[PDB]
């Protein structure tokens, strides 16, 4: 579980280098669908809980974060058909600290309070 | 309780039953005994009862289904005739009130029937007593959470000419949310939500790809509803949003 | 809010006394002394001090049984506490006297007391969907009775074993009280492969039974799951009051 | 044992009664001789054991 998530967000994060637009649309599309298998799969094992676990959090971090790059994807390549290349440039390199920083906030807030 | 199955309409419970009853006979004087009460358990109540030819009060669940387990079967006599039956089981009841019109934000009954094996004209119901809370603190069951329940007396016909008495306790649940919205209210959200993001672009034949895309996830969608109802004759609130 | 003890058999001749000294400024209780059935034979006296209640005896049939109450019933409600002291005697005038050291020279009362121990061999499986796990153990009950003691002459044997449903029949035919045990979080039916019964000469009696139940955890946590902590209970109930 | 109630006692019986037959005592024997007594009461002792009821018949009952 631990181990396959992380190569498949880590991969998808290698592809931002690159400046190719419409192809991260591709990317965050495919990851969300299988995000959906691996909630599936947790959820055979446990209860209908009334709360949510370390693991829901988790998956919940994953699903709100690889929307908002679906939004950015959109709006970069629409930026760029106009003629503001700088501008779209500008928020590649933004987006690509944002995405790292925000999974290790949770790791360390999970171990501030179970650790 | 046990656990709660959809599909089948059922649940198991586990829980203790008392039958008490007052009897001139049955007495024993303490004199020739040495003892205050005596206690009969597993089969030896039945042979006590065919020595002296007392008539005793059957009892039989309405709604069960399959086998019932009891682990214990004990009687206490007290020697002005007092008695006191008590019985732990373990049984599974079905629950025919099952509605999901309003699933999954639906509200559902459950009922325990407690039938005597007697006519009216030799044993019947008269009181309620409550030597236990009705709900137990710890239940399991984390999904329906128990709201209220009652208890009442009553009778029914059976054969022609003949009554039994009927013991009815009626437990009000609801469902919990928690787990519909994190699995499949949200994921849905996000979908049509993302699909409805690139219609802002006007890449003619993109949209063509995405829509075909999206009927063949609603199609498992909807087959993995599906796997937890039995094969219902209407449409309930996620159905209808399915065909939306 | 009652109290009850037994006493040994008394020969003709002998006497018995009683007293009652409270400690936490408790209030004076009232004590009886009957037999077994319930007849009364004497009731306590306060004496002006007011600080104990004595009670004397003597028997003249040929087999003196007897029996000590303690009543509290009619005390101040919701007592936090309260706290006597009991001392009796059989052949001892001036009870209070002899330095009366809690050690004395032989036991007065009866003894009723059960000697517990549970061990744990295996585990079946634990399941988290349905909040419960099996497990397969070995159990051992023993008590202390004065009856059912057999003269090794007659016999030419050390000790006595009786399996499966023939213990019942025994016990009824000496109709002594047997004590009985129940898993009060068991699930199901429990599948006992082994009940054998050891009793020894003097009266010492050894049961034993290998198990396999199913038993309910409702102490599940899953909020730091997968990094949880859970613990699992085994509960055993006596099925008869603590009066016996 | 658990509380004390005095109450009374009902059932059945054999009253054996004997004049000058001392082998009685242990209850063997049987009866012999002549009439000793009447078993009939000299008096009644009427009671006042009155009880009032309702009911409601319906065509099932």
């Amino acid at each position: 579980i631990f181990v396959p998530l992380f190569l498949i967000i880590s991969v998808s994060w290698v592809i931002f280098f690159l400046k190719d637009y419409g192809r991260q649309l591709e990317v965050a599309s495919g990851n969300l669908l299988v995000f959906v298998a691996f909630n599936f799969t947790i959820s055979g094992d446990l209860p209908r809980l009334g709360y949510l676990t370390v693991l829901d959090r988790f998956m919940i971090v994953s699903f709100c974060l690889t929307a908002i790059v679906v939004l950015i994807s959109v709006c970069q390549k629409r930026l760029g058909a106009v003629g503001k290349q700088a501008v779209a440039a500008q928020i590649d390199t933004w987006v690509l600290v944002i995405y790292p920083l925000v999974y290790s906030l949770y790791i360390i807030w999970v171990y501030l309070r179970f650790f | 309780i046990v656990g709660v199955d959809q599909r089948s309409e059922n649940f198991s419970v586990v829980g203790t039953l008392k039958l008490s009853w007052h009897d001139p006979k049955l007495g024993f004087s303490p004199d020739q005994c040495g003892c205050t009460v005596k206690s009969f358990e597993d089969a030896s109540i039945r042979a006590v009862a065919g020595e002296i030819n007392l008539p005793l009060p059957s009892f039989s669940f309405y709604n069960q289904q399959g086998n019932r387990w009891s682990q214990n079967q004990v009687i206490f006599v007290t020697p002005d005739g007092r008695a006191s039956y008590f019985e732990r089981f373990t049984v599974t009841l079905q629950a025919p009130d099952f509605d999901f019109l309003a699933y999954p934000f639906d509200r559902q009954k459950f009922s325990i029937k407690v039938d005597l094996a007697v006519p009216t004209n030799m044993f019947i119901f008269n009181e309620i007593e409550r030597f236990q809370q009705v709900v137990g603190d710890q239940l399991g069951e984390e999904e329906w959470v128990v709201t209220s329940y009652s208890q009442e007396i009553t009778e029914v016909p059976f054969e022609r000419g003949s009554t039994n008495s009927r013991f009815t306790t009626t437990l009000l649940v609801k469902r919990n949310l928690e787990y519909y919205i994190l699995r499949i209210f949200v994921p849905l959200f996000l979908i049509i939500s993302v699909s409805w993001v690139i219609f802002f672009l006007k890449d003619y034949g993109r949209q063509l790809e995405v829509a075909s895309g999206n009927l063949l996830v609603f199609v498992a969608f909807n087959f993995t509803i599906s796997g937890d109802l039995p094969r219902l004759g209407y449409l309930t609130v996620l159905d209808r949003f399915m065909i939306v | 809010r009652y109290l009850t003890q037994h006493t040994r058999n008394l020969q003709p001749g002998d006497t018995f006394h009683a007293l009652v000294e409270p400690i936490g400024e408790a209030p004076l209780p009232r004590l009886r002394l009957t037999d077994s059935g319930g007849k009364p034979l004497a009731f306590g006296l306060i004496d002006q001090p007011g600080e104990s209640v004595e009670l004397n005896y003597t028997c003249d049939q040929d087999i003196c049984e007897l029996v000590v109450h303690v009543d509290g019933t009619d005390g101040q409600k919701d007592s936090g506490e309260a706290v006597y002291r009991l001392l009796v005697g059989i052949n001892a005038p001036n009870l209070r006297e002899s330095g009366q050291t809690p050690v004395g020279s032989s036991v007065f009362l009866e003894s009723d007391l059960v000697t517990v121990g549970l061990a744990v061999d295996q585990i079946v499986g634990v399941d988290q969907r349905s909040e419960n796990f099996s497990v397969v153990g070995t159990l051992k009950l023993s008590w202390h009775d004065p009856k059912l003691g057999f003269s090794p002459d007659q016999c030419g044997c050390t000790v006595k074993s009786f399996e499966d449903a023939s213990i019942r029949a025994v016990a009824g035919e000496i109709n002594l009280p047997l004590p009985s045990f129940s898993f009060y979080n068991q699930q199901g039916n429990r599948w006992s492969q082994n009940q054998v019964i050891f009793v020894t000469p003097d009266g010492r009696a050894s049961y034993f039974e290998r198990f396999t139940v199913t038993l309910q955890a409702p102490d599940f946590d899953f909020l730091a799951y997968p990094f949880d902590r859970q613990k699992f209970s085994i509960k055993v109930d006596l099925a008869v009051p603590t009066n016996m | 044992l658990d509380k004390f109630q005095p109450t009374y006692t009902t059932g059945s019986f054999q009253l054996i009664l004997g004049l000058n037959a001392p082998q009685v005592i242990s209850g063997e024997g049987e009866p012999e001789g002549e009439v000793f007594a009447s078993l009939a009461s000299l008096e009644i002792k009427p009671e006042a054991h009155v009880q009032e009821l309702e009911i409601r018949l319906d065509k099932d009952t």
